[PDB]
RNA sequence: AGGACCGAACCGACUAAUGUUGAAAAAUUAGCGGAUGACUUGUGGCUGGGGGUGAAAGGCCAAUCAAACCGGGAGAUAGCU
RNA sequence: ACACAGGUGGUCAGGUAGAGAAUACCAAGGCGCUUGAGAGAACUCGGGUGAAGGAACUAGGCAAAAUGGUGCCGUAACUUC
RNA sequence: AAUUCCUUGUCGGGUAAGUUCCGACCUGCACGAAUGGCGUAAUGAUGGCCAGGCUGUCUCCACCCGAGACUCAGUGAAAU
RNA sequence: CGAUGUCGGCUCAUCACAUCCUGGGGCUGAAGUAGGUCCCAAGGGUAUGGCUGUUCGCCAUUUAAAGUGGUACGCGAGCUGGGUUUAGAACGUCGUGAGACAGUUCGGUCCCUAUCUGCCGUGGGCGCUGGAGAACUGAGGGGGGCUGCUCCUAGUACGAGAGGACCGGAGUGGACGCAUCACUGGUGUUCGGGUUGUCAUGCCAAUGGCACUGCCCGGUAGCUAAAUGCGGAAGAGAUAAGUGCUGAAAGCAUCUAAGCACGAAACUUGCCCCGAGAUGAGUUCUCCCUGACCCUUUAAGGGUCCUGAAGGAACGUUGAAGACGACGACGUUGAUAGGCCGGGUGUGUAAGCGCAGCGAUGCGUUGAGCUAACCGGUACUAAUGAACCGUGAGGCUUAACCU
């Protein structure tokens, strides 16, 4: 059973699931919007927003933690430089998901996940 | 929750001394037999602590008569009359389960300063 | 594991009596786009509840 | 928590060093016997000269178990081994004169007052 | 035997002054007031119906709203029926407090248990697994045999096999009432109640003992 | 120096599991034995069926062997379904 | 018979760890193996852990579990030495 | 006893229990000396028994990690 | 014999009583405990290991008991293959010999994706006569019905003694089934750390990837048993064997021909669950729909404009619910999910700095840092203004009833 559990397997092992989500977050931060399946994006809004609320405060320890979590110095620098002050006045909810039809390749529910301040 | 963590706090004892795993602890337990009740003492090294408010407990192990004895005293149980600390030990971990492997001059702990 | 008597076309039809497809109950129309879109989804242009969300 | 084919130590000066539990008494299909329960056992290794010899079959009382016994407050007293005290198969009384190591107070009935008195320490 | 209804807050322990840790169950009980009183003539059976709380303000349908308005009480959750004993009757306006269970010793509770989904025979009916080695192939937790050869050539009704366990109504009887808090509207039992935290349970005076 | 020892390529298949209209008309994974010699392998040739060869199992002779395959007598014969 | 978890002879043989063509991660270099997206029921396959007992299971220690390397000390009956 | 029907022949060991095993008794249905009789160090993916460690083999199963099984979209057999 | 898998073992059961225990009674060579036999009674239960392929059997220890049978000597489209019963080889015997011996010995492919019936769950359609939201009554069906040990009655009755009660209560127990994590722990490859080899971040530091989660130590939520709560009727009715009261036939006598009365874990209730497809389709509470025309085949007829109410359906966030279906709670007049704040809980004094030490390392910052699923809140994000199904007064006869 699954009483009061959390975390979607997405038919992948832990290493595969984390390595995919790392690149997903690294592309989402650098493009401010991406398109992916809704179940796979519902975990992005749980794996990226804590990173944003961590980058809200600039510190050596926080920056090294972000580097250990994302494995991209450019991504960490862009996070801390831009998304910190931009979302510093907002208490959560840094991502928005909008469903757009279904993919023709697999007939999968797909959505654009973006930042609240894309424009 | 406003009912649980209001009933589980009305009968808590606000006198538990601060202690850490690896510190020798003496516990006074009420033992009742017949018509009267005495206060027995159990002195040993604390190896594990599980604190959840009223559901708090701690495990104490002592080498008594050559055979190790481990008890699990509930922190807020009325039988546990008093808790005292007689020594302090410097241990990296918080769960001392490797002590069950060593005997003699190998299961002993260093002294924690200050 | 296998059949002993060949079934009817009636049995096949009664088995297929439940796999019939269904359509959308009622398509929604955007407030300031005038086009029909699936409910709680965005339009093919990029509009959703008035304000456009995907400007190309 | 003692069952068949379980190796236990002996906690009296009877000469037995290693015994094996071979039956659990107290009802049909009984699986595990706690502290203060009677179990039939056989001798596997004994002192060269003593009150008992190897290969005997006799009853015993469980005095210690690694699983332990839960107090009515949630406290459990856990030991580092399984030990028993030999008894006569008819009189149900201890054979040895001394008791080795600490004991619990679960066996504090009329049938084990001698064991309680002879125990160096009662928990 | 006028039982009441409440919400399970959970379970905890009580430390008695003589050194006993009694596992008790915290059950939130509000004033189950009334919706209808069915008499001996209109419905035959003599019973009452109760509701507690409001539950919402814009999700009660017109029939339920009119039913509540006829009685004169506010909205609430699902209605609960209780067959009333001979010699006692209650007014529509009058409510039922938790004070009624002050002079009772043991009660019985009823509620929907946790749902385990479609469980196997080893869990739903507690069968015994087979050997995992010595030659066994693809038959470890299967029930194995269900009938006999050609007589009766069929499986009997009520056979214990894989199915959906849990999520059903279960009653636990003879639980000792250790505390009845009137000002806080709370009741405590000896534990082992069915369901989960925040579920809905129905308690009543014990009929077994 | 050993028809030596442990152990890789290489040769083989002793156990278990999977597989049995399978990835495969004998295979895969985890284990296994020999592994400087009576070893293994590439190329070319000879041994042709009542015969060949066989450290010998009635084993192999092109997925077929107590008598290989193809064509003929031959629509052999069948008191048998 | 397949765009088949099978077989096929030789040549060149990098760094660190490592006795080693054993094994781990990498270089030059090549691939993601021609269906995916969901949920995380029972049961199947490949595995991890587990309170107490430790072969009591079984036809059978089958499977599983366990040891496992270097230097030194030290090593019994028997024996063709 | 790779050989014995009576046989689970009798005795002693091993366990509480041992139709298996070990050493003897010799009543050899129906051992026996190159179709070889008895031993034999080493050797054996050879048969049987026992002992120490070890563990879900088991009392008694419980949870977890992946691939199927369940749903959706595309393609799409079979024995009978 | 155009194919019905045979011994034994594991899982799963069902039925019968010629009843192993419990329950009731009669006769006893039944003083009491404890026995023998018979009758009624199938509600429940009915062991673990060594030997050998076991069935059977011997032995060891328990239990109140370790019952006999039918169901292809139950169950291989649930499983193995230890035996028999193929192909190799030997032993002893048989025969000159090829080869045989319910004689032995070592080894020796158990294949099937469920069409229908059978059973466990869970849905779609329609019915129940206007359409709805609820509570149920209960025709009926299903689940449990085990019993040991001590104390008082007591060393009382009985018995010369030895020994030792029936009846009635109380406590503690074992095997079951139900329900939970308040405690004990297991798991918890999604939480925190220790550590080896290698690669990379221009390099130290700090990290990430792989090597079974690399190997490990603990551990949140959830699930779990080994953990803790509950139950095996108390009682009522009619009763089986069997006791009787009043009683004639048959002046007596007799439990029976009338009548009356006691009498089992057997039966129905009493305990729990499902349950109006109970088509015999049921009751109560609250709601909603109160416009006009036209047509022929003049009737439970059809069509047009308006109307579209109660409610339902659909979609989105989701769940202690769940294979998919299905069932909770919410959709701005809101805490339903995500994020955030604070706390709790786990791991363990985070990096960065300064010191001390040649160095490996320790110290202060600092019980710090991090913290998945936990708890109180917070509309910050996502739950849309709509639109879609559902009607507009609900047939005939008769009955009581007010006009
Ligand atoms: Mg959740
Ligand atoms: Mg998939
Ligand atoms: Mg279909
Ligand atoms: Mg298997
Ligand atoms: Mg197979
Ligand atoms: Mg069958
Ligand atoms: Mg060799
Ligand atoms: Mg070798
Ligand atoms: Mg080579
Ligand atoms: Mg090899
Ligand atoms: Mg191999
Ligand atoms: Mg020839
Ligand atoms: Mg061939
Ligand atoms: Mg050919
Ligand atoms: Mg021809
Ligand atoms: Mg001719
Ligand atoms: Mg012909
Ligand atoms: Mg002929
Ligand atoms: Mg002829
Ligand atoms: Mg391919
Ligand atoms: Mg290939
Ligand atoms: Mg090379
Ligand atoms: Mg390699
Ligand atoms: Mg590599
Ligand atoms: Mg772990
Ligand atoms: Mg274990
Ligand atoms: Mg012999
Ligand atoms: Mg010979
Ligand atoms: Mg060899
Ligand atoms: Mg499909
Ligand atoms: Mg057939
Ligand atoms: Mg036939
Ligand atoms: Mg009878
Ligand atoms: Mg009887
Ligand atoms: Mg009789
Ligand atoms: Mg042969
Ligand atoms: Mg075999
Ligand atoms: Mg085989
Ligand atoms: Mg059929
Ligand atoms: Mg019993
Ligand atoms: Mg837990
Ligand atoms: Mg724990
Ligand atoms: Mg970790
Ligand atoms: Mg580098
Ligand atoms: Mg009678
Ligand atoms: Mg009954
Ligand atoms: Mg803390
Ligand atoms: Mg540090
Ligand atoms: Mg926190």
């Amino acid at each position: 059973m699954r009483h009061r559990k959390s975390g979607r397997q997405l038919n992948r092992n832990s290493s595969h699931r984390q390595a995919m989500f790392r690149n997903m977050a690294g592309s989402l931060v650098r493009h401010e919007i991406i398109k992916t399946t809704l179940p796979k994006a519902k975990e992005l809004r749980r794996v990226v927003e804590p990173l944003i609320t961590l980058a809200k405060t600039d510190s050596v320890a926080n920056r090294r933690l972000a580097f250990a979590r994302t494995r991209d110095n450019e991504i960490v620098a862009k996070l801390f430089n831009e998304l910190g002050p931009r979302f510093a006045s907002r208490a959560g909810g840094y991502t928005r998901i909008l469903k757009c039809g279904f993919r023709a390749g697999d007939n999968a529910p797909m959505a654009y996940i973006e930042l609240v301040d894309r424009s | 929750s406003n009912i649980i963590k209001q009933l589980e706090q009305e009968q808590m004892k606000q006198d538990v001394p601060s202690f850490r795993p690896g510190d020798t602890v003496e516990v006074k337990v009420w033992v009742v037999e017949g018509s009267k009740k005495r206060l027995q003492a159990f002195e040993g090294v604390v190896i594990a602590i599980r604190n959840r408010g009223l559901h708090s407990a701690f495990t104490v192990r002592k080498i008594s008569n050559g055979e190790g004895v481990e008890r699990v005293f509930q922190t807020h149980s009325p039988v546990v009359d008093s808790i005292s600390v007689k020594r302090r030990g410097a241990v990296r971990k918080a769960k001392l389960y490797y002590l069950r492997e060593r005997t003699g001059k190998a299961a002993r702990i260093k002294e924690r300063l200050n | 594991a296998v059949q002993q008597n060949k079934p009817t076309r009636s049995k096949r039809g009664m088995r297929r009596s439940h796999d019939a497809l269904t359509a959308v109950t009622s398509l929604s129309v955007d407030k300031t786009s005038g086009e029909k879109h699936l409910r709680h989804h965005i339009t093919a242009d990029g509009y959703y509840r008035g304000r456009k969300v995907i400007a190309k | 928590m003692i069952q068949e084919q379980t190796m236990l130590n002996v906690a009296d000066n009877s000469g037995a060093r290693r015994v094996m539990c071979i039956k659990v008494l107290g009802g049909s299909h009984r699986r595990y016997a706690g502290v203060g329960d009677i179990i039939k056992i056989t001798i596997k290794e004994a002192i060269p000269r003593g009150k008992v010899k190897k290969g005997d079959v006799l009853k015993a009382v469980v005095v210690r178990t690694k699983k332990g016994v839960r107090r009515p407050d949630g406290s459990v007293i856990r030991f580092d081994g399984n030990a028993c005290v030999l008894l006569n198969n008819n009189s149900e009384q201890p054979i040895g004169t001394r008791i080795f190591g600490p004991v619990t107070r679960e066996l504090r009935s009329e049938k084990f007052m001698k064991i309680i008195s002879l125990a160096p320490e009662v928990l | 035997m006028i039982g009441l209804v409440g919400k399970k807050v959970g379970m905890t322990r009580i430390f008695t002054e003589d050194g006993v840790s009694i596992p008790v169950t915290v059950i939130e009980v509000e004033a189950n007031r009334v919706t209808q009183v069915k008499d001996l003539a209109n419905d035959g059976y003599r019973a009452i119906q109760v509701t507690t709380g409001a539950k919402k303000a814009n999700r009660v349908t017109k029939p339920e709203a009119g039913h509540f308005a006829k009685a004169g009480v506010e909205a609430g959750r699902g209605l609960w029926e209780f067959r009333l004993a001979e010699g006692e009757e209650f007014t529509v306006g009058q409510s039922i407090s938790v004070e009624l269970f002050a002079d009772v010793k043991k009660v019985d509770v009823t509620g929907t248990s946790k749902g385990k989904g479609f469980a196997g025979t080893v869990k739903r009916w507690n069968f015994r697994t087979q050997d995992a080695t010595h030659g066994n192939s693809l038959s470890h937790r299967v029930p194995g045999s269900i009938g006999q050869n050609q007589t009766p050539g069929k499986v009997f009704k009520g056979k214990k096999m894989a199915g959906q366990m849990g999520n059903e109504r279960v009653t636990v009887q003879s639980l000792d009432v250790v505390r009845v808090d009137a000002e806080r509207n709370l009741l405590l039992v000896k534990g082992a109640v069915p369901g989960a935290t925040g579920s809905d349970l129905i308690v009543k005076p014990a009929v077994k003992a």
